[PDB]
């Protein structure tokens, strides 16, 4: 049937939170509270959406 | 004997004529029937032949643990 459509590879070029899993568990209340509002918008257009290609922002 | 026993013929008459309605009736509603139920199964648009199918009530609608979804 159709193509299917994915963003070009500068597109998901970003600077990683280059931290280990342990590192993040330490401030991980910290994190939710304090940068809590891109997140939850995050996870808003992740749930409503449904496609990564559209949450890529 | 005419007047005791037998019957008048315009009565068998009018009866015959009776009779040969509601049969001619019954005979046409026979064979509509029988159409009315090859349309239905061919078409399957009728309110004859319904087999179920899965009842969409029973889909969860809640969000799930996962977006992708």
């Amino acid at each position: 049937p159709g193509i299917v459509e994915l963003p070009s590879l500068e597109d998901l070029k970003v600077q990683e939170v280059k931290v280990s899993s342990s590192v993040l568990k330490a401030a991980a209340h910290h994190y939710g509270a304090q940068c809590d509002k891109p997140n939850k918008e995050f996870m808003l257009c992740r749930w409503e959406e449904k496609d990564p290609r559209r949450c890529l922002e | 004997i005419a007047r005791t026993f037998f019957d008048a013929p315009e009565k068998n008459y009018e009866r015959t004529m009776a009779i040969l309605q509601i049969e001619s009736e019954k005979a046409e509603l026979r064979l509509k029937e029988l159409e009315v139920r090859r349309l239905m199964r061919a078409k399957g648009d009728g309110p004859w032949f319904q087999y179920p199918t899965i009842d969409k009530a029973l889909i969860d609608h809640s969000p799930k643990a996962t977006p992708d979804n």
